[PDB]
């Protein structure tokens, strides 16, 4: 349930290192 | 003497869980209304103590020891005494015997023959007689004894109204022996099984028998025929915990909990308080442990020629000093640890007595004979005439120097002119490296060659040795072992056997001494011909290549995670519920089993109904429809 | 990458002080590697905070 | 690591105490050699710090059992020394003792010929007890300490009450006076009086 | 609170150190103690300023 | 001006360590050194972030 503008501006921004991440280094979802 | 007894029809023990008993003071210090957080070996709570009840009735057999126990007996009479400890009680081995039957408290430590009923209740007729109170057969060397003041006892016989409950632990640690005690009067209950409530423990006594406890035995109190009151104690076993002891303005310990019981206890001990709000708590980090382990060293069943270095007919001069080269052999230390003086044997990158354990890639054994004075300049980064012009260690020299006297070999009467060193250099040489060319020093302002005068020396100096010379001067034998570590494929190493392979499971891994643990599985690169060990961003190694078969191994560390606690106020319902972040909840099943996570407890695992969400998997709460105001 | 520094000691592995050393003198390097990250750790709490 | 320490005589790794060594080869040392001490050489396992054992056993080494006397893969766990004043250094004898002891955590049992004095109290002294160095008052204490107490600690696990050695009551330490000063000044120019503010 | 850490040293009472030891290693142990100390009093200033 | 304190070494001046000292263990006093001036380093610009 988005608008047109919204589509543009999730595509526009983006968020393997994740696996190397082992050493007790997590990020908690919002 | 005790008389065979027999006839007994044993019946299995009882069990019940203890309580709240079981805390004592674990130091002599006074702490006034503050809580403190002790670890020790502690009665965990809610524990399934065992039950002996004897009335006809006889139950006492053996009982296993091992880190302490706590006894607990309810008791009106004074029907049980002491106590037996050993390991054999077979006149081989030394055992215990703390008897306060009557006039004192007897500790004694001695090689007794403890025949195969010890007691002092079987006499004529129904009344007790201090009569085969030598339940030793015989004492050979007693070795300890102490006796001191007896404790509360009581007259005749009864059968009934149980006042008197006495709890003692006992413990032995590095040698030494610790009692702590308590007795607690007005106990009477219909019910059995011990009472509920709160009771500390104070210390007692101490004493060093410092020898090896295993089992131990009950006592209390002609030999056919006899009827005996009622009588009940419980057994229970220490072991180690951590505790949060809460103390008052009088300095008495008035509560405890635990901090491995629970996820709710686990949350009160970390928030180092006995009450918590709502909310959402963060608490120890989950992790999986090691089953077992392996090792992997290579096939070589050789021996390295350590005695022909050290047991060498001639050494060479400091000038010429010998090298060889060890290599694709396995070298054994302990024969160069313990035979012949070796007055001196100092190692710099590694600590010797370790120095079966590691594996090298390049052995050098450097020999030469010097004088007793100059023993000293062999450390790196160092000065003198030896240290400089015709020896020198680098600085960040790794192994290992030995240095012993020779006076009997090298030195003679006559005198010894076989040894030659250099005086005169031009400028410092390089480490490791060697000179040989005798050229005359031109020391002086003319083109001098010639043969001897002034500004026209010969370099070269003989040692001179004979026994008349004093401590000091006699020669000296060194010889110096040099290697680098890890650094490349092992080749020459220690003894240690190896043993198979795992696949696809958390081991404590050992290839050529990178312990470690973790999980490995079968990798899809390529090495070089000259690489062995695979690093990362973070240089810990995490590819490695088997030395017995060729193969390439990767390790990933163990399964973890955070684990939260989601509670209402503990003024309401003390029910919680767990969160495992971040991971999928199908593999929590799968760690279902005792000595294997961080976390003792497990019962909330194979709990109530589990929900996966986007943070994990909630276990302890229901999914229902409807949908409310965020709480 | 900041874990891969010496801070001082023998190596930055931490298993082979423990492996090639007495507990007397391991104590001293692992001290110094203890007191190194935690420095790190500290330093990038405070950048999070400001 | 050895022989001796393990099999024989095993200190713990945190030993807190001391060790006297001599040399005593011209009264062991027997002509025709002495075979009067004796020491272990054969044991199934390393033994815990401080252990004592006098069993002598027959030793089982192959797998076929081994009882009787002694005999070949059946050892006597027991070995003597040989003592003769022509044996070169370090083979005669020696003489070892060693002193163990534990550090401040109980009554005072044994220490030093350091005189004692009177006591003062309301006053700040250089307190001493049982060598627990420190500055402070000492004042009557009220709280009630159990007979095998000696220390009390607060917050910061630093003493606060201590029990004296020779008459037992109990004395509470606090620390002296102390605080902060402050000048007010006007300008240098205008005047050099000033004003000081204890805090 | 903190200030009753070993910090790695041999006790965290300062009277203990000098009186069971000599001038020429007990001053090792108090770098511990200080070094300990002093960080752990900066990271409370740059909290009160935050 | 904090960079002339010696932080405990035996001499504040980089150069007179190394001749005065052997090589062996010089090291421990230069790192001791230079923690000191990255922890002063640090501090100034926390301070100058806030
Ligand atoms: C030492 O013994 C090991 C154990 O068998 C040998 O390892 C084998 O090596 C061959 C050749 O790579 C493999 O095919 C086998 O699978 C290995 N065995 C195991 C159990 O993995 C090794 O070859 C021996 N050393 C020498 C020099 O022969
Ligand atoms: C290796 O040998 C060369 C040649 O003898 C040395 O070079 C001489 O070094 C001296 C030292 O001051 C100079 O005075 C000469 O002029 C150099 N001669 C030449 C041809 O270079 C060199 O020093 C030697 N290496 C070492 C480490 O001593
Ligand atoms: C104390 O005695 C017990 C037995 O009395 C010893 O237990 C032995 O443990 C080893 C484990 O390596 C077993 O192989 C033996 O079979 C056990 N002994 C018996 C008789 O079964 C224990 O080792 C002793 N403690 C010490 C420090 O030696
Ligand atoms: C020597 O020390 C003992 C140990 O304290 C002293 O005994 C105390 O004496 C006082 C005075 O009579 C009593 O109030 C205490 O109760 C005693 N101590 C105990 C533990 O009971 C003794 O007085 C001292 N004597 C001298 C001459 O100093
Ligand atoms: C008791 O019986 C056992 C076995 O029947 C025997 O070994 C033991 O010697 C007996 N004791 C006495 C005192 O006769
Ligand atoms: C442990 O305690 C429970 C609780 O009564 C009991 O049912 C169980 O039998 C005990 N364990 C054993 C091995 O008897
Ligand atoms: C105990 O009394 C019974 C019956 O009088 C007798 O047979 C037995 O011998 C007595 N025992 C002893 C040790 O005297
Ligand atoms: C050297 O030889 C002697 C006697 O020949 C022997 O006792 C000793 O063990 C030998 N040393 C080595 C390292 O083999
Ligand atoms: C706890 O609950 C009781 C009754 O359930 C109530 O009277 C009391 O005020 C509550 N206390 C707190 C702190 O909520
Ligand atoms: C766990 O993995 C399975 C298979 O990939 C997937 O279907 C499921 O949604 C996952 N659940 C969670 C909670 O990650
Ligand atoms: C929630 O709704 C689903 C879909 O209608 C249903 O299957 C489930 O039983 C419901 N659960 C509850 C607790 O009402
Ligand atoms: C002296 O100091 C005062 C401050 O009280 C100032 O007002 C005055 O201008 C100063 N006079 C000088 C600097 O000559």
């Amino acid at each position: 349930k988005r608008s047109f503008i919204e589509d543009l501006l999730f595509n526009k921004v983006t968020l393997l290192i994740c696996a190397q991440k082992f050493k007790g280094l997590t990020v908690l979802p919002p | 003497q005790c008389v065979n007894l027999t006839t007994r029809t044993q019946l299995p023990p009882a069990y019940t869980n203890s309580f709240t008993r079981g805390v004592y003071y674990p130091d002599k210090v006074f702490r006034s209304s503050v809580l403190h957080s002790t670890q020790d070996l502690f009665l965990p709570f809610f524990s399934n103590v065992t039950w002996f009840h004897v009335i006809k009735r006889f139950d006492n057999p053996v009982l296993p020891f091992n880190d302490g126990v706590y006894f607990a007996s309810i008791e009106k009479s004074n029907i049980i005494r002491g106590w037996i400890f050993g390991t054999t009680l077979d006149s081989k081995t030394q055992s215990l015997l703390i008897v306060n039957n009557a006039t004192n408290v007897v500790i004694k430590v001695c090689e007794f023959q403890f025949c195969n009923d010890p007691f002092l209740d079987h006499k004529n007729n129904k009344s007790w007689m201090e009569s085969e109170f030598r339940v030793y057969s015989s004492a050979n060397n007693c070795t300890f004894e102490y006796v001191s003041q007896p404790f509360l006892m009581d007259l005749e016989g009864k059968q009934g109204n149980f006042k008197n409950l006495r709890e003692f632990v006992f413990k032995n640690i590095d040698g030494y022996f610790k009692i702590y005690s308590k007795h607690t009067p007005i106990i009477v209950r219909e019910p059995e099984d011990l009472p509920q409530g709160f009771s500390a423990l104070e210390p007692l006594v101490d004493l060093p028998i410092g020898i090896n406890i295993t089992r131990f035995q009950t006592l209390l109190a002609s030999s056919s025929g006899w009827t005996a009151g009622a009588a009940a104690y419980y057994v229970g076993y220490l072991q180690p915990r951590t505790f949060l002891l809460k103390y008052n303005e009088n300095g008495t310990i008035t509560d405890a909990v635990d901090c491995a019981l629970d996820p709710l206890s686990e949350t009160k001990c970390t928030l180092k308080s006995f009450t918590v709000e709502k909310g959402i708590y963060q608490t120890s980090n989950f992790r999986v442990q090691p089953t077992e382990s392996i090792v992997r060293f290579p096939n070589i069943t050789n021996l390295c020629p350590f005695d022909e270095v050290f047991n060498a007919t001639r050494f060479a001069s400091v000038y010429a000093w010998n090298r060889k080269r060890i290599s694709n052999c396995v070298a054994d230390y302990s024969v160069l640890y313990n035979l012949a003086p070796f007055f001196t044997f100092k190692c710099y990158g590694v600590s010797p007595t370790k120095l079966n354990d590691l594996c090298f890639t390049n052995v050098y054994a450097d020999s030469f004979v010097i004088r007793g004075d100059e023993v000293r300049q062999i450390a790196p980064g160092q000065t003198g005439k030896i240290a400089d012009y015709n020896y020198k260690l680098p600085d960040d020299f790794t192994g290992c120097v030995i240095a012993w006297n020779s006076n009997k070999l090298d030195s003679k009467v006559s005198g010894n002119y076989n040894y030659l060193y250099r005086l005169f250099r031009k400028s410092n040489l390089k480490p490791f490296e060697r000179d040989i060319s005798t050229e005359i020093y031109q020391a002086g302002n003319k083109p001098c060659n010639g043969v001897a005068g002034f500004n026209c020396y010969f370099p070269l100096r003989s040692y001179s040795f004979r026994p008349t010379y004093g401590v000091g001067h006699q020669p000296y034998r060194v010889v110096v072992l040099s290697f680098e570590l890890l650094h490349a494929p092992a080749t020459v190493c220690g003894p240690k056997k190896s043993t198979n392979l795992v696949k696809n499971k958390c081991v404590n891994f050992n290839f050529n001494g990178l312990k470690g643990t973790g999980v490995l599985t079968e990798s899809n690169k390529k090495f070089l011909p000259f690489q062995q060990f695979g690093r990362d961003i973070a240089d810990t190694t995490d590819a490695v290549r088997d030395p017995q078969t060729l193969e390439i191994l990767d390790i990933t560390p163990c399964s973890f995670g955070g684990v939260s606690v989601i509670t209402p106020g503990t003024n309401t319902s003390n029910q919680v519920a767990v969160l495992y972040q971040g991971v999928n909840c199908t593999e929590v099943p799968v760690a279902i089993h005792a000595d294997q996570l961080t976390p003792t407890w497990r019962v909330y695992s194979t709990g109530s109904n589990v929900f996966q969400t986007r943070a994990g998997c909630l276990i302890g709460a229901e999914y229902v429809n409807n949908s409310y105001e965020c709480d | 990458k900041q874990l891969s520094s010496k801070f001082g000691a023998i190596s930055s592995v931490l298993n082979d002080i423990f492996s090639r050393l007495d507990k007397v003198e391991a104590e001293v390097q692992i001290d110094r590697l203890i007191t190194g990250r935690l420095q790190s750790l500290q330093t990038y709490v405070t950048q999070q905070l400001i």
